[PDB]
């Protein structure tokens, strides 16, 4: 078969900014049928550029491709925060029927710093009845963001659980959902979460039973 | 607009089989070539095979010979991918893509996830402001999470799901302070378990 | 020929 490759593995530019994206191939590809192919979180592949340099229906002068034989390559000029998604490159023939993809080069954009909005969300009666606290982090910039639980003011570890969005595909925002995950609660009284993250001058610390 | 439509996402036992379908109805689609593409979850495409306009020829993979069949229905414009003996190296949400005449796969479904698990299929639910709900012990994925009805799309944030061995995830969003006593909204959750509770 | 034409011409001998 044809092997594709891709390079970088990743690549993470700020908005207008230019992206180059590689794409090599074992054999050389015949008529050029080179392919590029755009995927957003949660969505199907979406065809940017077939034929090595045609822009499909619909698809923005700013994404360009080129390049002959075995060495492809697509660019992103005027990149917007829309254009987060895994660029895969395919070839594909015809005698015989050949279609093989590439591994895939991920694109993060970046931005300025923007700080987080904590809220502290204790757990409804209705959970206590089958025997976890919910921090929420909504909207920041950078990903990194350094969260600790302190009950009665102690650094717990070793019983939360982390969730983050994926980047927002308008302003490139992440959010985190933490999770404190009966017998234990009813010990304790006051709860909190202390957020720590470079938008934030100091740190910030959400508490609230009853 | 035309547009392929995928059939709902199943879980099967291994050695169990899948079918899955792909409307394809209009033109555009009944006078080209077919194509079926996986992708396992966190990894990239992989190319299993093509089938005619008349869906009396097929071409499939080296790795899907033998395991796949590929067939059209005409009079319903509606294509199936049947996949026999199912592992666990098959989990993929599987996408039905159509044949550019240029070659290109320039259309594409929304997929359909299947999910091949041993494990038996049932989630439980429990400035300005902000609500949310908890959703956790479900298995297996997904559990998709609306909000009223879809009505209010602009600032909803729903988590990807995470030691018990079952999927738990948080479906948050962002209201004013003064929306909280006027509007009344409700969070909309599994098709696995086919449950829907509200 | 269109790439759907030379799959045609392909299928023709397979």
């Amino acid at each position: 078969e044809i092997v594709m490759m891709q390079s970088p593995g990743t690549l993470s530019l700020s908005p207008g900014e230019r992206a180059t994206l590689s794409c090599r191939a074992s054999q050389s590809v015949r008529s050029n049928y080179l392919a590029w192919y755009q995927q957003k979180p949660g969505q199907a592949p979406r065809l940017l550029i077939y034929g090595a340099s045609s822009r499909a229906t619909g698809i923005p002068d700013r994404f360009s491709g080129s390049g002959s034989g075995t060495d492809f390559t697509l660019t992103i000029s005027r990149l917007e925060p829309e254009d987060f998604a895994v660029y895969y490159c395919q070839q594909y023939g015809s005698s015989p029927p050949r279609f093989t993809f590439g591994p895939g080069t991920k694109v993060e954009i970046k931005r300025t710093v923007a700080a987080p909005s904590v809220f502290i969300f204790p757990p409804s009666d209705e959970q206590l009845k089958s025997g976890s606290v919910v921090c929420l982090l909504n909207n920041f910039y950078p990903r990194e963001a350094k969260v600790q639980w302190k009950v009665d003011n102690a650094l717990q570890s070793g019983n939360s659980q982390e969730s983050v969005t994926e980047q927002d595909s308008k302003d490139s925002t992440y959010s985190l959902s933490s999770t404190l995950t009966k017998a234990d609660y009813e010990k304790h009284k006051v709860y909190a979460c202390e957020v720590t993250h470079q938008g934030l001058s100091s740190p910030v610390t959400k508490s609230f039973r009853g | 607009e035309v547009q392929l439509v995928q059939s709902g996402a199943e879980v099967k036992k291994p050695g169990a089989s899948v079918k899955v379908s792909c409307k394809a109805s209009g033109y555009t689609f009944t006078s080209q070539y077919m194509h079926w593409v996986r992708q396992a979850p966190g990894q990239g495409l992989e190319w299993i095979g093509i089938i005619n306009p008349s869906g009396v020829h097929t071409s499939y993979a080296q790795k899907f010979q033998g395991r796949v069949t590929l067939t059209r229905d005409t009079s319903t414009s509606t294509l199936y991918m049947e996949l026999s003996s199912l592992r666990s190296e098959d989990t993929a949400v599987y996408y039905c893509a159509r044949g550019s005449p240029k070659g290109a796969f320039d259309y594409w479904g929304q997929g359909t996830l299947v999910t091949v698990s041993s494990a038996s299929t049932g989630p439980s639910v429990f400035g300005t402001a902000a609500l949310g709900c908890l959703v956790k012990d479900y298995f297996p994925e997904p559990v998709t999470v609306s909000w009223n009805s879809g009505a209010l799309t602009s600032g909803v944030h729903t988590f990807p799901a995470v030691s018990s061995g079952l999927y738990s995830l948080s479906s948050v969003v962002t209201v004013p302070s003064s929306s909280l006593g006027t509007q009344t909204y409700i969070c909309n959750v599994h098709k696995p378990s086919n449950t829907k509770v509200d | 020929d269109s790439f759907k034409e030379e799959l045609d011409k392909y299928f023709k001998n397979h």
